[PDB]
């Protein structure tokens, strides 16, 4: 199935170009399971960045799910408005897909220089 | 407050290493400043990582520049900016580029920073391969050399001057009516600051043993 | 296919391609006001290299002093006086009206009102007999040192500075009167330059035009300085991401400015408006002479100058054209390595052709006046 | 900045030398094309064969260069100079800095011994 | 000492608000007004043509 | 006719041409004697700083005047280089492109200063009876 | 078309006292078959100029 | 409470969702009262009463040749090298204002006599190139060159530009009691 | 304008001012030239009554002041040609 | 103003603020795995200071890594000084965080129908 994040057309609230979303919750835990899912397959379980985002995205969703009302849900999580809410939860899906092929987790292959992070001591 | 707040950011960067161990070599923090260390083929990873994770979203390319040291090896380091606007923070990445190498572009990610990816390519000469419309920009057309680059003097090489005969403006190697004078020989012969206090919290330097 | 054609249109060249009346993809050329500011501090000292930055920006020249001034002072580990902080808070909020006061009433006439520039100039006149008072010469003060501010007030200054705030309201909401309920001027903008808040950001976007697409985001109340924090203070944002809510908001800020300049002079205190210290600012010339080491400091901050640590900052503060930083590295000498400027309107400019496609050719003017383009700034 | 300028094309890197060499190729049959042009749009005196053999000397200058990334930014800046030169951005005074040699010989005593370098002090 | 300083009780407070007095009338006493003296010019233009038709009868 | 009006086509570049829109200001009008600065005339002024690129562009606006024509150089950033004076990009006074008859220095000479200059180039016209 | 319905209308304007209340619904009836051209151009749009500058608001869809 | 991660007590505030907005219907005026404002250009009028209101008063302007406008004791044009009380030069070579000057405008050669005494054979400022920042009287500890308050001094060749000593000397002598009070008002704030 | 005389200099001009305190801006002080030369627009004025013209010298200078100026000047410089000696 | 240029009591060294700056806290990758294994100034994980030493050389010389350095770390650890005491990601830090509010009454400098807000 798809999902919508970001209505382009409605109604306006106070950002422009960010117009109000129609049933943005069900949109949200969505979004959400599909990050839960993601990160489960696709990353190794030693590493710090799937254990953040995974209890990140719990705590998150506990919020989404266990309470109703769009203006008590949005002090809640503490972050911007729930149109840009999902889309920033969106965007932090997109961004644990790119990490499962750029893979952050390994050591660093690329060594500097003994001579190169030296200014001015 | 500061010395809290201080003592915060250092650990916010101590966990942007440890999520990130492939692509960030170091991080340093000098008076809420946070300055990221990354490898030349880790631009783009990092970068997608500070505008996408939600504990981090910087969103907005402020200005880039590069520096050069002709003392290193690698030249150039070409430094960036961003501000998250909804977390109220700044953070700087520092990458590394020699003359005749590059660094990848983040005009994929930031629609911004095309103008001043070309702008610091002008006056460094350092390369952001990924780039459509990298050409100079606020230098003569004609213009050969890197202004901001320290084997390029002051004057510079050309001045413009009408000619009568061929009806144009002519391009000639330089004179001067006064020469130049520096008075930077003369400086002080006197180490002028000592080495100063650290503002490192007791919990990120390493313990000494018993 | 579409065939469009090429056309010429401060110091700015700028690539036009029409398909008729529409633009379909716009490239303005800069450069031809890129005189070499970048690279010639580096062979002067802070001292000689603070008058560099009104030669950039040169409206609002107090507050592009500033940037560099308190890049410096954090670098230095130094702390202007109190005194000082007041001083440079309201000159660089008289600098504040000034730049709008230009701003607003050129993009007036750039769509076409006549009489606000006229009636604009005059207000300005008033003002720059505020900075001819204070430094030397009109239009370009370097009043505020990096150690602080330069010298102190004239002895009947504070009181013409409430004189002008008394009257200046008035004539601000005559000037008001005519434009913002005017249907030419709504009907010419409110569709115009419209800029989405995601892609304010993108275009690394700031002041007026981040704030007038929705963002809540100003360095004086976000990040601090100078006593704007002891000073109360609104902000103003618009909704749409239009032309019109960019003056709207100018129009604003002429009178939140107005508030800061009337605080500023009730809470003015008594002190010392330079630093306590010689090795970083100059004796007065009274004990120059008298003293012996006034005397060695004098002739030593003036051969060679003060000498910073070495470090690096990035310092960014609210011109009104948006947010400017200047980005100083120190050696450790007296001499700056290298000290590039942030100017505003760069990205402003660089956001041209995401905001302005598909918009008509006189379309394409009046949103030239709300990104502010002073070229000063663009190139530099 | 969406779109790009007209004549433009993102700066990308090749690994190989002969791909370098196939770039560089069609440069040359790209400046030696729009030959024509520049003598209209930059209201040269001279001939368009002046115009070639120029661009074929400019080329015979890094003919035997060895390293691959210096024929890279050799490239980079050859397609910055054909972006330039294709449309109206350099103007006719910039053009001519190609053609110092051309416009008008400046005098007597060119020296080419050590004796006429040494009259005038090595000029 | 010889330095400015405000002065001890204060300054008075400016004006920073917005002043705009309410002067029109209301667009419905306006647009009555209008209709009136266009009715009455109607009366007096329909009259002198009547008027003037009665004149060329005469001639 | 020529004396009496005067409407010089300016070429105000940069900082100094703020303060030639401060005579076009009610204060400095030069409304009276027929100087006006709000824009094919035979005088041009140049005032700001004249970089590497523009040398070209000045010659070529200098060069579509009608022939008995005069140009002033408004601050010191246009006459001998100024206070960029030993930067890469720039063009040390526009001596070097345009032949310029009444120099107003000042770095931002005052309205005062260039209405002078201007008054002292009315004299050079009036003298010059061509 | 609507400069020339102008010159239809000038011969009524100077003998509208002879033909009166015939000559009127003649003129009425011309009128008001000229007016149902007019609400076809008005209907349909035909002086304005369109422009490309919407994005066309398509929500942004995922997976 | 705790936040969630990516999210601080920078919430939204409380009113930042802003209402609908208001359709035709969800109007407190008439149509005809709103049409009255829309034929009759009801805010027209008002700003063209604004600029009949500015047409009847008295205007700012004033006589450049025969008025100048209001300056400060501070204010700063051409240059001027001052001399003593009983006739001395007061420039004692003492090289300040060349090591200062952020354009490199001074030039001076200097020279000592067989008195001990110090003064300049060649003092020279080019004025194509200072740029007014006042800090050459900021320098000089002996108080010689100042800066005038002339500005009426447009020359019509740039070597009349070049001033030596001899120029700046003339400056200083024709220039001295509107000098001197200057700097002695000046002085306190220095 | 309501004139007042408030001043003659050593050149010959008439130094008048004009609807004093009333207005803000207003402006204050004129001078009347004396020489209605045609077309010419040249006037040496003396530097000290120059800063009374530009709201810097709020005190009256009187004539005799003027003339000794110029015979200070004058006599400087038979002093400074005796130093130069 | 006099209290600091008084003739009694001021050294010049009390009032310094020149010399007294901080330093730039660079990290290196190693001298992070160093504060995960050694522990800190605040809570070390070191006994035996002359096997202390030895302990903290192999560190320096490059013996053991950062991977492994976090694959070896407790929770404790890694919930105490790498994630927060409540397993989440530190926020971005900001130094003085700004609340908003909304004025929209008569306070108001713009009333309802102009669509600027005048926030504070
Ligand atoms: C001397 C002191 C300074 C005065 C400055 C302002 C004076 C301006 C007066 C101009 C009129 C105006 O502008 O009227 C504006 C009015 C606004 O009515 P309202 O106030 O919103 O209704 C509230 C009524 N109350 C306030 C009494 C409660 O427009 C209108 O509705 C109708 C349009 C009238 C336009 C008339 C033009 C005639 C053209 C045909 C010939
Ligand atoms: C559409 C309109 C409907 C409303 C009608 C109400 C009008 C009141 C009746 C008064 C009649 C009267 O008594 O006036 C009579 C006058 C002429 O007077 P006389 O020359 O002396 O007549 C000669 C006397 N004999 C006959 C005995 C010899 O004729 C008029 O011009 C009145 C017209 C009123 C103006 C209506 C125009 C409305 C605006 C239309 C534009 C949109
Ligand atoms: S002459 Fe002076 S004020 Fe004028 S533009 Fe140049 S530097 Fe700026
Ligand atoms: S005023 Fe400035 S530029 Fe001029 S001589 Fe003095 S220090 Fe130099
Ligand atoms: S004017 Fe002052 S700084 Fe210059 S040489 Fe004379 S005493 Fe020295």
């Amino acid at each position: 199935q798809s999902v919508l994040v970001q209505m382009r057309e409605g109604t306006p609230i106070g950002l422009t170009g960010i117009y109000q979303h129609p049933n943005p919750r069900p949109a949200l835990i969505a979004l959400y399971e599909a990050t839960l899912k993601e990160l489960q397959d696709k990353h190794p379980k030693d590493s710090v960045y799937r254990q953040s985002i995974e209890n990140l995205t719990a705590h998150r969703k506990q919020i989404v799910e266990d309470n109703e009302v769009s203006e008590v849900i949005e002090n809640k999580i503490g972050a911007g408005l729930i149109e840009e809410v999902v889309i920033q939860a969106h965007e932090e899906l997109e961004l644990a897909k790119k990490m499962s092929e750029w893979k952050p987790w390994e050591e660093l292959e690329e060594k500097p220089l003994e001579d190169q992070w030296v200014y001015f001591n | 407050r500061y010395l809290q707040h201080v003592s915060d950011l250092h650990q916010y960067a101590k966990y942007i290493m440890a999520a990130l161990p492939k692509y960030i070599q170091g991080f340093s923090v000098w008076k809420d400043e946070l300055t990221l260390h990354v490898a030349p083929s880790a631009v783009i990873p990092v970068t997608t990582f500070l505008r996408d994770n939600t504990s981090t979203q910087y969103k907005s390319i402020i200005d880039i520049t590069a520096v050069d040291y002709p003392s290193r090896e690698n030249r150039f380091e070409v430094v960036y900016n961003f501000l998250s606007v909804r977390h109220n923070s700044r953070i700087r990445l520092k990458t590394y580029a020699t003359e005749v190498t590059p660094v990848p572009s983040i005009t994929c990610l930031y629609e911004g920073a095309n103008w001043f990816e070309r702008e610091a390519y002008d006056m460094y000469g350092v390369f952001f391969e990924g780039h459509p419309d990298l050409r100079r920009i606020m230098t003569d057309y004609g213009f050969e050399g890197h202004p901001l680059r320290k084997d390029f003097p002051l004057t510079g090489y050309t001045e413009v001057r009408w000619d009568e005969e061929k009806r144009r403006v002519v391009y000639e190697p330089l004179e001067l009516t006064q020469a130049f004078r520096n008075f930077s020989a003369g400086s002080t012969a006197w180490e002028p600051v000592g080495p100063g206090r650290d503002d490192r919290p007791d919990s990120f330097k390493l313990p000494t043993p018993k | 296919r579409i065939r469009a054609f090429t056309i010429n249109f401060g110091v700015l060249r700028l690539i036009l391609e029409l398909s008729g009346e529409e633009i379909i993809r716009s490239d303005p050329h800069v450069g031809l006001l890129h005189r070499g500011t970048e690279k010639l501090i580096e062979y002067k000292t802070y001292m000689q290299a603070l008058p560099y930055f009104d030669r950039l920006d040169y409206v609002s020249m107090m507050t592009n002093e500033q940037v560099f001034s308190l890049a410096v002072e954090k670098l230095l580990n130094v702390e202007v006086p109190l005194r000082g902080k007041y001083i440079r808070t309201m000159f660089g909020e008289i600098t504040r009206v000034l730049n709008h006061l230009m701003s607003v009433c050129s993009h007036a006439m750039d769509v076409g009102a006549l009489t606000p520039f006229l009636w604009g100039f005059e207000e300005r006149e008033k003002l720059m007999e505020f900075y001819e008072r204070v430094s030397g010469a009109r239009l370009h003060a370097a009043y505020v040192r990096p150690g602080g501010v330069s010298q102190d007030l004239p002895a009947g200054l504070l009181d013409d500075i409430y004189m002008w705030a008394t009257q200046f309201g008035d004539r601000l909401d005559e000037i008001e009167e005519l434009l913002t309920d005017n249907r030419i001027w709504k009907l010419r903008t409110v569709n115009i330059g419209t800029v989405t808040a995601q892609d304010a950001l993108n275009l690394g976007l700031s002041g007026p035009m981040l704030r007038g697409s929705g963002i809540p985001f100003d360095i004086r109340k976000n990040a601090p300085y100078d006593a704007y924090d002891k000073v109360d203070f609104d902000v103003p944002v618009g909704m749409n991401g239009d032309c019109y809510d960019r003056y709207l908001i100018r129009m604003a800020e002429f009178r939140q400015s107005l508030r800061i300049i009337e605080q500023c002079c009730n809470d003015m205190p008594a002190g010392a408006v330079k630093v306590e210290d010689f090795k970083i600012n100059s004796p007065p010339r009274n004990l120059m002479k008298e003293d012996m080491e006034a005397l060695i400091h004098h002739f030593l901050l003036y051969t060679k100058g003060y000498s910073v640590p070495p470090g690096e900052t990035y310092t960014a503060i609210e011109a009104p054209k948006g947010e400017m930083g200047v980005y100083v590295v120190s050696d450790g000498s007296e001499r700056p390595y290298k000290c590039k400027i942030r100017a505003p309107g760069f990205a402003h400019l660089g956001a041209f052709d995401h905001i302005a496609r598909g918009h008509f050719l006189p379309d394409a003017v009046a949103i030239i006046g709300t990104m502010d383009l002073v070229f000063g700034e663009v190139d530099r | 900045a969406i779109i790009a300028t007209a004549f433009a094309e993102t700066v990308k890197f090749s690994g190989s030398k002969q791909e370098l060499q196939k770039r560089t190729l069609a440069l040359y049959r790209q400046f030696l094309r729009g030959a024509p042009t520049f003598a209209d749009l930059y209201e040269v005196q001279f001939s368009i064969p002046t115009i070639r053999t120029k661009i074929r000397q400019e080329f015979e200058r890094h003919r035997f260069v060895d390293d691959l990334s210096i024929q890279n930014v050799l490239y980079a800046k050859g397609h910055m100079e054909y972006q330039e030169c294709i449309n109206f951005w350099k103007q006719q005074a910039q053009f001519l800095k190609y053609f110092p040699e051309e416009d008008d010989i400046q005098g007597r005593h060119q020296p080419s011994n050590f004796v006429d370098k040494f009259l005038k002090n090595r000029a | 000492v010889g330095q400015d300083l405000p002065p001890v009780g204060g300054y008075e407070p400016v004006q920073w608000r917005r002043n705009l007095p309410a002067r029109g009338f209301r667009p419905l006493v306006y647009l009555a007004a209008l209709c009136g003296i266009c009715g009455y010019g109607f009366y007096r233009a329909l009259g002198g043509i009547q008027e003037r038709r009665e004149l060329k009868r005469e001639k | 006719a020529r004396q009496g009006s005067f409407w010089p086509v300016t070429f105000g570049l940069a900082c100094c041409a703020v303060e030639m829109m401060h005579v076009s200001a009610p204060r400095y009008d030069q409304d009276r004697l027929g100087i006006i600065f709000r824009a094919q005339s035979d005088i041009m002024i140049v005032a700001g700083t004249l970089t590497n690129k523009m040398a070209p562009v000045l010659r070529q606006v200098y060069d579509q005047m009608p022939e008995p024509r005069w140009v002033i150089s408004m601050g010191s950033c246009a006459n001998g280089g100024g206070y960029y004076h030993f930067s890469y990009s720039v063009v040390r006074g526009c001596d070097r492109i345009v032949p310029v008859d009444v120099y107003v220095p000042g770095c931002p000479p005052t309205s005062e200063a260039l209405m002078y200059g201007v008054f002292q180039l009315q004299r050079k016209m009036r003298n010059t009876k061509i | 078309p609507f400069d020339l319905e102008i010159s239809t209308l000038l011969p009524y304007v100077m003998s509208i006292y002879l033909v009166s209340n015939y000559g009127f619904t003649i003129v009425l009836l011309f009128l008001l078959i000229l007016i149902i051209g007019f609400v076809y151009e008005i209907n349909t749009n035909a002086l304005k100029i369109n422009k490309h500058n919407k994005p066309n608001t398509d929500s942004l869809i995922y997976k | 409470n705790i936040y969630a991660g990516g999210s601080a007590a920078a919430a939204p505030p409380a009113g930042f969702r802003i209402h609908r907005p208001a359709t035709w219907e969800e109007s407190e005026e008439g149509a005809l009262s709103k049409a009255t404002k829309y034929f009759l250009l009801a805010e027209m009028f008002r700003g063209l009463y604004v600029v009949l209101e500015q047409f009847f008063r008295a205007p700012y302007t004033i006589y450049y040749p025969f008025e100048k406008g209001p300056v400060s004791p501070r204010f700063r044009g051409e240059h001027a090298l001052r001399r003593y009380p009983s006739g001395e030069e007061r420039c004692i070579a003492c090289k300040l204002c060349e090591a200062i000057c952020p354009a490199l405008a001074i030039t001076i050669d200097a020279e000592e006599r067989i008195d001990g005494s110090r003064r300049t054979t060649k003092y020279d400022i080019d004025m194509t190139k200072c740029i007014y920042c006042g800090y050459c009287q900021e320098s000089c500890p002996v108080d010689a060159i100042v800066e005038t308050p002339n500005v009426e001094y447009a020359t019509e060749t740039r070597e009349e530009l070049l001033y030596n000593k001899e120029k700046l000397l003339a400056n200083g002598d024709k220039w001295e009691l509107e000098l001197q009070y200057a700097l002695d008002a000046d002085a306190p704030y220095r | 304008k309501s004139k007042y005389f408030v001043g003659y200099d050593l050149d010959g001009n008439s130094y008048w001012e004009f609807k004093n305190v009333n207005n803000p801006g207003r402006y204050r002080r004129i001078v009347e030239p004396a020489k209605p030369d045609l077309s010419l627009v040249d006037h040496k004025i003396p530097p000290q009554w120059v800063q009374w013209l530009r709201f810097t010298r709020p005190h009256h200078p009187t004539l005799e002041e003027l003339i000794a100026d110029k015979q200070r000047q004058e006599l400087l410089q038979a002093k400074i040609a005796a130093y130069e000696a | 103003s006099y209290p600091t240029n008084d003739i009694a009591e001021n050294p010049y060294w009390k009032r310094d603020h020149r010399r007294a700056y901080p330093q730039t806290a660079f990290f290196d990758q190693k001298t992070v795995t160093g504060l995960l294994e050694l522990g800190s100034e605040a809570t070390p994980r070191i006994a035996d200071g002359e096997a202390g030493t030895k302990a903290l050389a192999n560190i320096a010389n490059g013996g053991v890594s950062f991977t492994q350095a976090l694959g070896k770390s407790s929770k404790d650890v890694i919930y105490g000084e790498v994630l927060t005491v409540n397993g989440l990601p530190p926020v971005a830090p900001t130094l003085a965080p700004k609340q908003w509010k909304i004025i929209e009454g008569e306070a108001a400098i713009y009333p309802k129908g102009y669509p600027c807000r005048t926030f504070h």
